[PDB]
C-alpha cells in the first residue's frame, strides 16, 4: 500500500524498520562454531549412518582434503551418495578419525590415492602452526639448557612404542593427529574477522578492587501550583465552643437530612452514575456494524495515513534544513491523503446512503484531527518563516 | 444452606406476622446481615432516605457483569417483603418497610431500643472454666445420646421429645432404642453452626400455640448478647424458653441473671488437625485424634481395635459397615466424611498422584482421590450387596377376558406410575400396593 | 516428524485401557 | 537461646545493610535477557529440569522488571544449536515478551551454547538505543563450555567500547571467560558474576537484577530527554488505534500530534515521542532518595512507648529490645514495619508527621 | 463473602476548621463529621460481624490511632445502645476528648506542615499488620479531609502520597477520599482514588454527609467489580514544573534525577542534582522546526 | 572403545608428544582454549617435560587426575643396582625408596595448580595403592586429605567434586580472611608484638 501505489521512497520506508532488517540479517548471517564432525560420525550386514548438509559442509571446512576429493569427483565420475558411501569405507576416514590404520583390511582404492597427499598437507599444516613460543612455557629450551648433557638413556616405558622389527607401531601418529586437530580448531578461531608480567604477579596479594560509583545529593524546592487568616483569639474561642458542645453531650439523631438536600444529593449522585454508567457500558477487535469489505478498506487507509504521518514528523523535527524538499513532497502526499479520505467519505456517503458514513467518520475522527492539525502547524510555521 | 434454611422459614411466615417480626431492631440487625452483599448495599441506601426510588435507578448501580446477582438479590429481598413494590404514575416505585426502616434507624442512631439488646449488671464470670465446659459437655451429652454411646446423664424430656418428633434420631418403643437416620448422619456432618441451626430450626416448627414472633425475638436477640456478661430479668414465654434453652447448652443460669454462652455468638456467623486419619489398603484406620467426638463418630462405621493417648487405631470390617448401613447411612456420606477429614499427608501424596497422573498425561484431569480407589469400590460393592434382593408389595392381575382390557388397565397403571411389571404374552401385570385401590376403581368404571 | 510420531506411538503403546481410566460399576455388566 | 540465635544472625544480616548511601543509578534501562537452551540444561539438578525452572522464573522476572522499571525496554534471546535465536524485539509491552516466553517453554532445548553469537546479537539489538539509556545484558548460563565461530576476546573489547554492562548467572561453576566478561565489562568489578547454590538463592538473584545498577563516576552521559504526558479521553464509539490499527473504545491522546495510543508507556507511533504518566516517574523515586535503615535500640536505655508507632503492634517485652528507631525522627518501630517500610513503602511515617 | 477492614483517616487541624466555619455558617462541624462517622462505622460493623474498624487522626503535632485504643469512663453517649457499637463509639469519643485536650495545651505551637500523608502511610502499615496476623481479610482506606483551609505547599506531599498508591495497589486495598471545602479538584488526592480503584467526592455542604458515606463511600471491596463507581471527575496524571509551578503536557526531564522542566534550565545545569548538560545535546532540543527557506 | 568421541564434545584434547617443540605448541593451544572458555583436557606424563616447571594456576588447571602411582620400571638393571647401593650404604629399604620416589613425582604434579589462596582445584589420585600413602604426601596436602576421602568410588568422587566446585564459586567473606589468612601492615606489626 505504501510503496507501490502511494509512491513513498523505498529507502524512507526502511528508515523506521532498521531493527526488523537487522534482526532478519543476523538470523541467516550467523554460523555455528567449529567442532569435531568426524567424532560424531558413528557407523552404528547393514549399518545405517545419517548425514546432513550442515555436517557435509563442516567436513569440508575441518578437512580440506575431503573437499579436494569431493569437488573434483562428484560431477565427473559418480554421484555424491556413492562418494560418501565410498569415503566412509575408505581408510582415509579411519585415518582422519584418529584411528590406527590396519594393513589387514583395505578400504577404497580411489580414496587411498590421496593418502600421500595428506602427508604433504600435514607437513604444510605443521609449518602453518609452528611459530616462536614464549620463554615462559618454552619446553624446547628446558631440554636444550645443557646441550652436552649425557646420562642414562630412558627405558622403553619412557619412549614411543615399537614393534618386533623396530619400527614405530603407529599409535603415536594418531596422537599427533588429535593434537593437530585441536590446534587447527583454535587457530581457525583467530581468523581475519608486558603481558607476561601481569600473569606472573599474584593478584590475591594486590589491593582489593575499590568501587568508584558517584554519589548524588538532591536538593528539593519548587514553586507552588500556578493556573484571610484566623487570629489566635478566634481559634481559642472556637476551640472552646467545640469542647463545650462535645463534653456536654453528643447528638446522633440530628444527622437525618431535611429531605430537601437528599433529593438533590441523590440527583447529583445519580447524575454522575449515569455518566460513568454510559462510559462503563462500553469501556480481538470489537464487533463492528461495518461490512467486512468496507472495514478492511478503512484499516488500509488508516494504516497508510499513519505511516505518512510518522515519516512527516521525523523530517519535520529533524532540525536540518537539507530535507526541506522532502517535507514539501510529504506535505503534498499528506494533501493527497486528505483528499483520499474525503473521497472515501463521499463514496461511502452515496454508496451507503449516510447509514454507514456517520459510523465511518467516527472511526477516522482522531486521525482526521491529527492530519489537519499536522497541516495547520506546517502552514503556521511556513507562514512565519517565508513571510 | 445456613442462610437458605433460615431465610426459607422466614418466607413462610405471613406478611402480617413478618411486620411484627421487624418491630425489634435486634432482629432487624440480624436479618440485615443474612442478605447477599449486594442486597445489603441497597438496603443501607434506602434506610436513611425518606423517598421512593424507581427500580430502574437500582439497576443502574449494578454493572452488566453482576446483572444475574441483581435478580437473586431483588427476588430474595422481595420475598421477605422487606422491599415494598409500589406502582404509581406509571412507574414501579420501590420503598422499604416502615417498621423495618424505623427499627434499623433506631439501633444505628442509638435511639430508644426497648431493651431489645438487654441490660448489663456488671457481674462477669469466668467463661473458659465453666461456660465452655458446661455447654461443650451439655452439647456433647446430647451427641453421646445421639451417637448411642453410654453416658450416665440423659437429656431432658423437652429435647428428647423434640428429637423423636423430628426426623432426627428415629426411635421405636417396641425396639426400645434410639438410632441415627440418614439425615441424622448428615446432622453430625454439618459444622457446629449449622449443627445448632438444625435443632433450633426443628424447634421452631415443633412449637405450637409461646407466640411464633416471641420465639424469634428471643433467638435472634440471643446472638446479640455477648458471652461472659449478666442480663437482668424478659417475656413470660421467654422465661420457660430460657429454661428450655438451658437444656441445649445455649444459656447458662446460676439458678435473676442469665449468661449467654460461646454457642450463642457462634450462631450469628462463622467462628495436626484433630480427627485426621489414615486409611490403608488393609482397611485399617489410624486417627490422629484425641477427642470423644472424633472417636464416637468413627465407631459408627468402623470396628475399633485399640487406642493411644494421641491417636486411635481401628480396622474397617464388613460387620461394622453392615451395622452402619442398616442404620440408613449411605456410602456416599461415608466417603464424604473420609475425604473432607483426610490427613494432610494423604492430601500431599494425593496431590503428587494427581501431579504424576497429569505429568505423564496432562491431557486429562483425573479427580483428586485422597484414599486408594479400591476402598471406595469395595464400600460401594458392599452397598450393592445389600441392594441385591429387591421386593415390592402389591397385587398381581391376570385372567383378563380381552387383551384390550389388559392393555387398558395396564396402561392406566403406567400413566399414574403404579405399574411395576407387565407381560403382554401372559396378559399379566403387577402394581404397587399404593396404587391397588386406584386400579380397582378404574377397573369397575 | 517421524520420531515425534514414533514417540506418540510409544506413548500409546504404554497407555492403559479405558476401563482402567474410570470405575465401571454403574455401567452395564460385561457380557455378550 | 533459639530466639537469640535469630537475633545475632539478624545482626549479621543487618551488618551488610548498615552501609547504604545514595549512589547514582540509571533509571532508564535497556535490558537484553539471554537464556541458555542447550543439552546441558536438560539435567535434573533443578526440578523438573533447568529449562523448565529457568523459563518459569523468567516469567516472574519479566513481571517484576516492568513493575519497577515502567519506562525501560527488554529483549529476549535464546541459545540453541550453537546459534542465537531472537524471540522478542526491544519493546515496552510486558505481554508480548511473556507470550514469547510461553511459546519457548514447549520446545525441548538441544544443541550447544554460543556466547559470541548471543553477545553479537545483543550488540546489534542495543545499537539503536539512545545515549541516555543504560545498555545491560543478562545471561543465564548453565553450560561449562562455549563453542563460538570467532574470537570471544575481540567481542569483549567491542562491548566495553560500546559501554554495555553484562551480568551472568551461572548454574554449576565459574567459567574463566565469563569472569573476564563480567569483570572487564564492569570497570573491573567482580561482584556482577553470581553462581547460585540452590533453587532458593536463584529467586533472590533474579530479584536483585530488577533494581537499577549504580553508574560509574567517570561514565557521564547526562542529558535532558523530551517526554510527554497525554490526557486520557473517553469516547462513545470505538476508533482505530495508531499502534495496532484495531478498533478500541478509547486511548490516550498525544499532546504533540493528538494521535491516540492503546496503552502506556509507549513511543508515540507518529512523532516518536515517549508517552509516560506521572505515576511511572513516581515508581523510581525511591532509588534516588532511599529511606535510611533503622538501627536497633539497646535494652540498656529506656524505651518510648510499648506500642508500635506505625502499626500499633504492642512491643514484646520478654532480652534484646525488639525496637528500631529512625535517626531522622527518632521514633521506635517494630521489626515487622521495618521490613514493610523498606520493601513495600519507602517513606518513614514519623518524619512526615513531624512539622517544620 | 469475606470480612473487610475499614481504616478511616480523619484530618483534623484547628486551622482547617476555623477557616471553614468563618467562610461558611456551620459551627462545630467537626462534631457533625464525628457523629456521621460514628453512624457510618456502626453501619460498617453492621454489614458484617467479622469486619474490624481502624481510626487514625492527623492532629497538629502528629498522628494517633483513635481506634483500637492503646492499652496504655465518662458518659458522652447513651448506654442503652448496642454493646458492640458502644464499645467502639464510647472509646472513640473518649479518645477524641483526650486528643482535643492535648492539642489545646499546645495551641501556641506553630504547625506549618500538614500530616495527611503520614496518617495514610501509618494506616497502610496497620493494614499490613492486620492482613498478615490473621490468615483471609480484605481492606479499605477512607480519607476524611477538610480542604477548606488554605494549604501552604503540597509539593512535598506528592512523593509520600504517590508512593502510598503503589503499596495499596500491591495489597489490593482501594482507598477512597472525600474532600469538603472550596476547591473542586485536588490534583494529588484525585489521582489517588483513580489509581487505586477508589472514589473521589467533593461536597460543599457538611449537612447530609451520612447520605454521601452510605451511598458513595460504603462500596465495600467485595463488590467493587460488579458496582460502577460514582466518581465524576476525570484526572490527567500531570505534575507541576520544577521552576514555574504550572502543569506541563510536554517538557524536559533530567536523566540523572528525573526532575521535570518546562524549559531549558538557566546556566545549562540541573537545578535539582547540580548536573551540567552537554551544550551540543541541549542545542538539539533548542533547534527550531525545519521550514523551507 | 569410543571414549574420546564423548570427551571431544566437551573439551579439546591435547596430548604431550616426545618432540619438545610440538609439546610447546600444545601448551599454547591448551592455554588459549582454557582462556576463551572452549575447555581443554591435557594428557601428560608425571615424569615428563610438563611436570618439571609448567604451572596451571587458576584457569589452566582446575582438576588434577593422577592415573595410577607413577612407579618407576622396577625391572631395570640401572634402578635395581641403585636400590642395592642405597640399602647397603644408607640403610634405606628398597620398598621405602621406591614408594618415596613415586610419591615425590605424584606430589610434584599436585603442587602445580595453586597460585595464591584465591585459586582452587580438585586433586584425585586414581589408584588403590594411594590409600596407604597419605602419611607420605606433603604435610600441607595430607592435612587437606580427610579420612573419608582415603578410599572413594568414581560416583562418590563426582558428587563431592560437584559440591566442592559449587561451594568455591560463592563470594568469599572479606572478614573471614582479614587477618587469619592475609595480613595487612597493621596486622603484621601486631604479630611481631605478641611474638616478642
Ligand atoms: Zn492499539
Ligand atoms: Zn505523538
Ligand atoms: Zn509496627
Ligand atoms: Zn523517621
Ligand atoms: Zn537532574
Amino acid at each position: 500500500e505504501t510503496v507501490i501505489n502511494a509512491g513513498l521512497p523505498p529507502s524512507e520506508f526502511w528508515s523506521t524498520r532498521i531493527p526488523l532488517l537487522r534482526a532478519f540479517a543476523l538470523s541467516t548471517s550467523q554460523k555455528v562454531g567449529p567442532y569435531n564432525v568426524l567424532s560424531t560420525i558413528k557407523p552404528v550386514n547393514k549399518v545405517n549412518v545419517n548425514l546432513s548438509r550442515e555436517k557435509i559442509l563442516n567436513i569440508f571446512e575441518n578437512y580440506p582434503i575431503v573437499k579436494k576429493a569431493y569437488t573434483d569427483n562428484v560431477p565427473k565420475n559418480f554421484k555424491e551418495p556413492e562418494f560418501w558411501a565410498r569415503f566412509f569405507s575408505s581408510k582415509l576416514f579411519r585415518k582422519l578419525r584418529g584411528e590406527k590404520i590396519m594393513q589387514n583390511d583395505r578400504g577404497d582404492v580411489i580414496i587411498d590415492r590421496y593418502l600421500t597427499l595428506d602427508q604433504e598437507f600435514d607437513r604444510k599444516d605443521d609449518d602453518m602452526l609452528l611459530h616462536p613460543v614464549k620463554k615462559i612455557i618454552d619446553l624446547d629450551g628446558n631440554i636444550q639448557d645443557d646441550p652436552v648433557v649425557r646420562g642414562n638413556r630412558p627405558d622403553f616405558t619412557m619412549q614411543p612404542g615399537v614393534d618386533i622389527n623396530g619400527n614405530s607401531d603407529g599409535t603415536v601418529d594418531i596422537l599427533k593427529g588429535m593434537n593437530r586437530l585441536s590446534e587447527k580448531m583454535i587457530m581457525a578461531l583467530k581468523n581475519e574477522y608486558n603481558d607476561e608480567r601481569n600473569e606472573l604477579k599474584i593478584d590475591d596479594l594486590n589491593e582489593s578492587y575499590k568501587t568508584n560509583y558517584a554519589i548524588i545529593h538532591l536538593k528539593r524546592n519548587a514553586h507552588e501550583k500556578t493556573t484571610l487568616k484566623v487570629s489566635n483569639q478566634q481559634m481559642l474561642q472556637q476551640l472552646s465552643l467545640v469542647m463545650d458542645n462535645l463534653i456536654n453531650k453528643l447528638d446522633l439523631n440530628q444527622v437525618v437530612p431535611n429531605n430537601e438536600v437528599s433529593n438533590k444529593i441523590n440527583k447529583r449522585v445519580i447524575t454522575a452514575i449515569k455518566i460513568n454508567a454510559k462510559q462503563a457500558k462500553h469501556n480481538l477487535e470489537v464487533k463492528s456494524t461495518l461490512p467486512i469489505d468496507l472495514l478492511e478498506s478503512c484499516r488500509m487507509l488508516h494504516t497508510t495515513c499513519c505511516e505518512f504521518l510518522k515519516h512527516f514528523y521525523i523530517h519535520f523535527q529533524s532540525g536540518e534544513q537539507k530535507q526541506a524538499s522532502t517535507v514539501k513532497k510529504l506535505y503534498n502526499h499528506l494533501k493527497d491523503c486528505i483528499e483520499k479520505l474525503n473521497e472515501l467519505f463521499q463514496d461511502v456517503l452515496n454508496g451507503d446512503g449516510e447509514s454507514m458514513s456517520n459510523t465511518c467518520t467516527a472511526y477516522l475522527k482522531p486521525v482526521l484531527n491529527s492530519i489537519t492539525l499536522a497541516t495547520h502547524k506546517y502552514d503556521e510555521y511556513f507562514n512565519e518563516y517565508n513571510n | 444452606s445456613l442462610k437458605h434454611s433460615v431465610t426459607q422459614y422466614l418466607e413462610e411466615i405471613p406478611q402480617q406476622v413478618q411486620n411484627r417480626l421487624y418491630t425489634s431492631p435486634a432482629t432487624c440487625l440480624a436479618i440485615y446481615r443474612i442478605l447477599p452483599p449486594l442486597a445489603k448495599f441497597f438496603i443501607m441506601a434506602m434506610v436513611f432516605n425518606e423517598n421512593e426510588v424507581p427500580l430502574l435507578d437500582l439497576d443502574k448501580w449494578v454493572n452488566s457483569n453482576g446483572k444475574l446477582q441483581f435478580q437473586n438479590a431483588i427476588k430474595s429481598m422481595k420475598s421477605l417483603h422487606l422491599l415494598i413494590p409500589n406502582k404509581s404514575s406509571g412507574t414501579l416505585m420501590i420503598n422499604l418497610n416502615p417498621t423495618f426502616k424505623i427499627s434499623l434507624r433506631n439501633a444505628l442512631t442509638g435511639g430508644e431500643v426497648q431493651n431489645s439488646f438487654g441490660v448489663v449488671v456488671e457481674e462477669n464470670v469466668v467463661s473458659l472454666d465453666l461456660l465452655d465446659e458446661y455447654s461443650a459437655n451439655k452439647w456433647e451429652t446430647i451427641l453421646h445420646f445421639m451417637v448411642g454411646t453410654p453416658l450416665a446423664k440423659i437429656p431432658s424430656e423437652k429435647v428428647l421429645n423434640l428429637l423423636k418428633h423430628s426426623k432426627l434420631m428415629e426411635e421405636v418403643n417396641s425396639t426400645g432404642e434410639f438410632k441415627i437416620t440418614n439425615e441424622g448422619f448428615q446432622f453430625l456432618l454439618q459444622e457446629i453452626n449449622s449443627q445448632l441451626w438444625t435443632l433450633l430450626l426443628q424447634y421452631l416448627k415443633m412449637i405450637e400455640t409461646m407466640d411464633l414472633v416471641d420465639v424469634l425475638h428471643f433467638i435472634f436477640m440471643l446472638g446479640a448478647l455477648e458471652v461472659g456478661k449478666a442480663y437482668k430479668i424478659l417475656s413470660e414465654t421467654q422465661r420457660i424458653m430460657l429454661q428450655d434453652m438451658r437444656d441445649y447448652g445455649l444459656v447458662f443460669q446460676k439458678h435473676s441473671i442469665f449468661y449467654p454462652t460461646k454457642l450463642a455468638l457462634m450462631l450469628t456467623s462463622d467462628t495436626i488437625p484433630d480427627g485426621s486419619l489414615i486409611v490403608e489398603t488393609n482397611f485399617k484406620i489410624y486417627s490422629y485424634s484425641n477427642s470423644p467426638l472424633q472417636i464416637a463418630v468413627l465407631s459408627l462405621f468402623v470396628h475399633l481395635k485399640a487406642r493411644f493417648v494421641n491417636m486411635v487405631l481401628g480396622q474397617i470390617t464388613r460387620e461394622s459397615i453392615r451395622r452402619a448401613l442398616t442404620n440408613g447411612i449411605t456410602a456416599d456420606q461415608i466417603i464424604a466424611y473420609l475425604e473432607t477429614h483426610a490427613h494432610p499427608q494423604m492430601r500431599r501424596l494425593a496431590e503428587e498422584k494427581l501431579e504424576k497422573k497429569l505429568e505423564l498425561d496432562p491431557n486429562c484431569k483425573e479427580p483428586l482421590q485422597v484414599l486408594p480407589p479400591t476402598v471406595v469400590d469395595q464400600i460401594r460393592l458392599w452397598q450393592l450387596e445389600l441392594d441385591r434382593v429387591i421386593t415390592y408389595e402389591g397385587s398381581l392381575y391376570s385372567d383378563f377376558e380381552t387383551s384390550q382390557e389388559y392393555n387398558l388397565l395396564s396402561k392406566y397403571a403406567q400413566d399414574i406410575g403404579v405399574l411395576l411389571w407387565k407381560d403382554d404374552k401372559k396378559k399379566k401385570f403387577f402394581i404397587s400396593k399404593e396404587g391397588n385401590s386406584q386400579v380397582l376403581d378404574f377397573a369397575k368404571r | 516428524e517421524l520420531q515425534e510420531r514414533q514417540a506418540e506411538e510409544k506413548r500409546k503403546q504404554n497407555a492403559v485401557p479405558e476401563w482402567h481410566k474410570q470405575s465401571t460399576i454403574g455401567k452395564t455388566a460385561l457380557g455378550r | 537461646a533459639s530466639l537469640v540465635a535469630s537475633i545475632v544472625e539478624a545482626r549479621k544480616k543487618r551488618t551488610a545493610k548498615k552501609n547504604i548511601t545514595p549512589y547514582q543509578r540509571g533509571i532508564i534501562r535497556s535490558l537484553i535477557l539471554t537464556l541458555d537452551c542447550s543439552e546441558a540444561m536438560l539435567e535434573k539438578d533443578l526440578r523438573p529440569n533447568r529449562h523448565a525452572m529457568i523459563i518459569q522464573y523468567a516469567i516472574d522476572f519479566v513481571h517484576e522488571f516492568f513493575d519497577q522499571n515502567p519506562i525501560s525496554q527488554m529483549g529476549i534471546i535464546i541459545m540453541r544449536n550453537g546459534l542465537a535465536q531472537l524471540v522478542s524485539q526491544v519493546s515496552g509491552n510486558p505481554q508480548d515478551h511473556i507470550d514469547a516466553l510461553k511459546s519457548i517453554r514447549k520446545q525441548e532445548p538441544k544443541g550447544n551454547p554460543s556466547l559470541q553469537n548471543a553477545l553479537e546479537m545483543a550488540r546489534g539489538l542495543l545499537l539503536p538505543v539512545p545515549a541516555h539509556c543504560t545498555r545491560e545484558v543478562l545471561i543465564v548460563f548453565g553450560s561449562l563450555s562455549t563453542t563460538d565461530p570467532g574470537d570471544i576476546h575481540q567481542t569483549i573489547d567491542s562491548l566495553v567500547s560500546e559501554k554495555i554492562r553484562v551480568k551472568v548467572l551461572g548454574l554449576s561453576a565459574q567459567v574463566a571467560i565469563c569472569k573476564e566478561l563480567c569483570k572487564a565489562t564492569n570497570y573491573g568489578d567482580e561482584s556482577f558474576y553470581k553462581i547460585l547454590l540452590d533453587e532458593t538463592h536463584l529467586k533472590e538473584l533474579f530479584n536483585e537484577a530488577v533494581t537499577p545498577l549504580p553508574v560509574n563516576k567517570i561514565n557521564k552521559g547526562f542529558t535532558l530527554v523530551k517526554m510527554g504526558f497525554p490526557t486520557r479521553i473517553f469516547e462513545d464509539t470505538p476508533t482505530f488505534c495508531s499502534c495496532h490499527s484495531k478498533l478500541v473504545y478509547g486511548g490516550y491522546f498525544c499532546p504533540n500530534c493528538h494521535s491516540k495510543v492503546c496503552s502506556l508507556p509507549t513511543v508515540c507511533p507518529c512523532c516518536d515521542l515517549m508517552l509516560i504518566l506521572s505515576t511511572h516517574l513516581a515508581r523510581s523515586y525511591h532509588h534516588l532518595m532511599p529511606l535510611k535503615t533503622f538501627a536497633e535500640v539497646p535494652t540498656t536505655e529506656k524505651f518510648r512507648s510499648e506500642d508500635c508507632f506505625s502499626c500499633q503492634s504492642r512491643f514484646p517485652i520478654l532480652l534484646t529490645s525488639s525496637r528500631y528507631r529512625c535517626e531522622d525522627c527518632k521514633q521506635e518501630f517494630c521489626v515487622d514495619c521495618d521490613v514493610f517500610i523498606h520493601e513495600i513503602l519507602h517513606n518513614c511515617p514519623g518524619c512526615e508527621s513531624k512539622p517544620v | 463473602e469475606s470480612p473487610s477492614l475499614l481504616t478511616v483517616i480523619i484530618e483534623i487541624a484547628p486551622k482547617l476548621w476555623t477557616t471553614f466555619d468563618e467562610e461558611g455558617n456551620e459551627k462545630g462541624s467537626i462534631i457533625k463529621v464525628l457523629e456521621a462517622l460514628i453512624v457510618f462505622l456502626n453501619a460498617h460493623l453492621a454489614f458484617n460481624s467479622a469486619n474490624k474498624v481502624a481510626v487514625i487522626a492527623a492532629y497538629s503535632q502528629g498522628i494517633k490511632y483513635l481506634y483500637p485504643e492503646s492499652t496504655s469512663d465518662l458518659k458522652i453517649i447513651n448506654s442503652d445502645m448496642y454493646r458492640r457499637f458502644r464499645n467502639v463509639d464510647e472509646t472513640l469519643v473518649e479518645e477524641i476528648y483526650k486528643l482535643f485536650e492535648l492539642e489545646k495545651k499546645q495551641i501556641e505551637q506553630n504547625s506549618q506542615r500538614s500530616t495527611l500523608a503520614g496518617a495514610m502511610s501509618a494506616g497502610l502499615t496497620y493494614v499490613n499488620r492486620i492482613s498478615k496476623e490473621s490468615v483471609s481479610l480484605k481492606s479499605r482506606l477512607l480519607v476524611l479531609t477538610c480542604g477548606s483551609g488554605s494549604s501552604k505547599d503540597e509539593i512535598f506531599q506528592y512523593i509520600p502520597i504517590m508512593n502510598c498508591i503503589f503499596s495499596a495497589t500491591k495489597m489490593k486495598c482501594p482507598i477512597d477520599v472525600v474532600k469538603i471545602g472550596g476547591s473542586k479538584e485536588s490534583t494529588f488526592l484525585q489521582q489517588t482514588t483513580d489509581a487505586t480503584n477508589g472514589v473521589y467526592l467533593h461536597v460543599e455542604s457538611t449537612e447530609g454527609l451520612i447520605q454521601y458515606l452510605a451511598t458513595a463511600m460504603f462500596i465495600d471491596p467485595s463488590l467493587r467489580p460488579i458496582i460502577v463507581k460514582p466518581n465524576h471527575g476525570s484526572v490527567d496524571f500531570r505534575t507541576s514544573c520544577y521552576l514555574t509551578g504550572r502543569v506541563v503536557a510536554v517538557g524536559f526531564i533530567c536523566s540523572v534525577c528525573l526532575c521535570v522542566l518546562s524549559i531549558i534550565p538557566p546556566g545549562n545545569k540541573c537545578p535539582a542534582c547540580d548536573s551540567q548538560f552537554d551544550e551540543h545535546v541541549i542545542a538539539k532540543l533548542k533547534r527550531k522546526p525545519v521550514v523551507p527557506r | 572403545m569410543g571414549i574420546l568421541d564423548e570427551v571431544w564434545k566437551h573439551k579439546l584434547i591435547l596430548v604431550e608428544t616426545p618432540d619438545a617443540q610440538e609439546t610447546s605448541l600444545a601448551l599454547e593451544t591448551y592455554r588459549k582454549a582454557c582462556s576463551n572458555g572452549r575447555g581443554a583436557i591435557l594428557l601428560s606424563v608425571a615424569r615428563g617435560k610438563v611436570s618439571e616447571g609448567i604451572d596451571f594456576d587458576h584457569q589452566y588447571g582446575r582438576t588434577v587426575l593422577m592415573i595410577g602411582i607413577p612407579f618407576q620400571y622396577t625391572e631395570s638393571r640401572i634402578l635395581k643396582a641403585r636400590l642395592e647401593f642405597m640399602r647397603e650404604n644408607y640403610r634405606i629399604r628398597e620398598n621405602d625408596f621406591l614408594s618415596f620416589d613415586a610419591m615425590r613425582h605424584a606430589a610434584q604434579c599436585l603442587g602445580r595448580v595453586l597460585r595464591g589462596k584465591d585459586d582452587y582445584g580438585v586433586m584425585v589420585l586414581a589408584d588403590r595403592r594411594f590409600s596407604r600413602k597419605r602419611s607420605q604426601l606433603p604435610k600441607w596436602i595430607a592435612q587437606g586429605l580427610s579420612d573419608a576421602d582415603l578410599n572413594l568410588s568414581t560416583d562418590m568422587a563426582i558428587s563431592n567434586t560437584k559440591q566442592f566446585l559449587r561451594t568455591m564459586a560463592q563470594p568469599t567473606d572479606p572478614k573471614d580472611q582479614e587477618g587469619v589468612s592475609v595480613w595487612s601492615y597493621e596486622d603484621l606489626i601486631k604479630h611481631q608484638n605478641s611474638r616478642k
